[PDB]
């Protein structure tokens, strides 16, 4: 499903640090020039290990054999009506 | 941002992007919605099936031959007979065999096909053009963009002629439309999914973001208004305020939602 | 007259075989996964799969003060 | 895509009209 | 199905699809020409390779 509500990190500075705007104009910087999702695709999925089918399935044909056995009981209920 | 740099505005409030070079002149408030750059095109017609989808894989010609074929076959027999109905069945075996097999083909070829993945896509195909508004925060993201994608699609829109870019959104989107899916509309996310809620509904939204960003309400610099306008975005962040307005003005009244 | 009727018959169901035969073959396997749970809402309404979040944090805190119906029960 | 290949056939049917042919001839001796 | 798995074409076309699948491992001389190509060369894909 999708997510319950939407919402970020951040990094966080103490209020009147000279660091604070640096660090956020840093932020936007990264954000812009890709480097955030590069970073991110890096760690996330990049080294992802989890990462069409010709093969035969057996249990496709099983509803047409019970259709099958089910016309053959209604032929034994047919022979024995006769009979 | 011109009316708040030069104080002829207290405050902007609008779908506006949070950029750099607008974070320089002014402050944004933590972001109220989230968005990004995305591709708009139309969507294909269901289906025009007629009856002639089935006279498709055998040809015209191959029908008439196989009625003439079998009166032929008719008027042998009428006048030994063996060899007839075997070489009439060898016959029909291998139309049978031939036109399973074509429609096989054709039906292949109807799911197979996938117009448009990525923005790489885009940018590897010249058959349909695309483009981006005039201005705006997406024109100066494909200007200023270094990844190599984005810095061929943006050769691309300005060296491509007649122009690809468009005055307003609602022109690109009718381009889009006019187009027969020949033109594609990068544009925001969120503009992208209410023109994709809106009829005729023929617009639609194809792959993921091409970046991730978001709008903002901008205060001038030093402005007393800045930290409670912030702490309001925050407040209506977490009560779910401006998650039931979207779905109010997006999703909730959508005719096609 | 009753030829005829058996030949067109045949020929519908001539095409309606081979019709079948091609598309089974393009149609493949879906390889599709069940979802016991589709979305959020969902897992509100039921008490056969339990759920849970962290000690502390951001999220239990969200669910402790979200005044949102499905939320507000599942915090419940 | 359609080929709908008319001359491909074309040679079935060429032996089609072989096999009526030779079919009239022993029809023909037949009789 | 089996016979179209047979006329399957392309497990790998171009020197990008390396870039974009970590399946199948891949590598150069331990130095020489090639090694330094991938190394000096700015352009994205071949970076990404040499990362
Ligand atoms: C709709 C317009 C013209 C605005 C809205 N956001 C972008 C902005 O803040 O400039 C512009 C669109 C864009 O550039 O994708
Ligand atoms: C992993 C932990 C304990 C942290 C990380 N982010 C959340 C936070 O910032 O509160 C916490 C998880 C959570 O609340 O479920
Ligand atoms: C065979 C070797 C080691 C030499 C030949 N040319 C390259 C060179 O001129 O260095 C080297 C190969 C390579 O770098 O792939």
């Amino acid at each position: 499903g999708g997510n319950l509500d939407s919402k970020g990190y951040g990094i966080a500075t103490p209020k009147g640090s000279s660091l604070g705007t640096p660090v956020n104009l840093a932020v936007l910087k990264l954000s812009e020039q890709g480097v955030l999702d590069k970073l991110k695709n890096k760690w996330w999925y990049d080294k992802g290990e989890c990462g069409k089918t010709s093969a035969l399935s057996l249990s496709n044909v099983a509803g047409v054999f019970y259709i099958l056995v089910g016309g053959l009981g209604l032929a034994m209920l047919v022979a024995l009506i006769e009979f | 941002v011109g009316e708040l740099v030069y104080g002829k505005a207290d405050i902007a409030i609008a779908p506006l992007t949070i950029t750099l070079v607008r974070e320089e002149v002014i402050d944004f408030s933590k972001p109220f919605m989230s968005l990004g750059i995305s591709i708009m095109i139309k969507k294909p017609q269901k289906s025009k099936p007629g009856v002639f989808s089935f006279l498709d894989p055998l040809a015209y010609e191959i029908w008439m031959a196989i009625v003439f074929a079998y009166i032929l076959v008719s008027v042998v027999l009428f006048l030994s007979a063996r060899i007839v109905a075997g070489v009439w069945w060898f016959f029909t075996l291998i139309i049978i065999s031939s036109y399973t097999a074509n429609l096989a083909t054709f039906l292949t070829v109807e799911r197979m096909v996938s117009p448009i993945e990525s923005a790489e896509d885009l940018s590897k195909q010249t058959e349909i053009a695309y483009g981006t508004l005039d201005s705006g925060s997406t024109k100066e993201f494909f200007r200023r963009s270094k990844i190599a994608v984005f810095d061929k699609m943006w050769t691309y829109m300005r060296s491509a002629e007649p122009s690809v870019f468009v005055r307003t959104t609602a022109e690109g989107v009718a381009r889009v439309r006019k187009s027969k899916g020949k033109y594609a509309y990068l544009l925001e996310s969120t503009m992208n999914e209410y023109i994709e809620q809106r009829k005729p509904c023929d617009t639609m939204k194809v792959g993921g973001n091409l970046d991730s960003k978001g709008y903002g309400i901008a205060t001038p610099k030093g402005s007393s208004l800045g930290t409670p306008v912030n702490l309001a975005v925050l407040k209506l962040s977490e009560q779910g305020v401006l998650d039931k307005l979207k779905n109010k003005w997006w999703y909730d009244k959508g005719e096609c939602g």
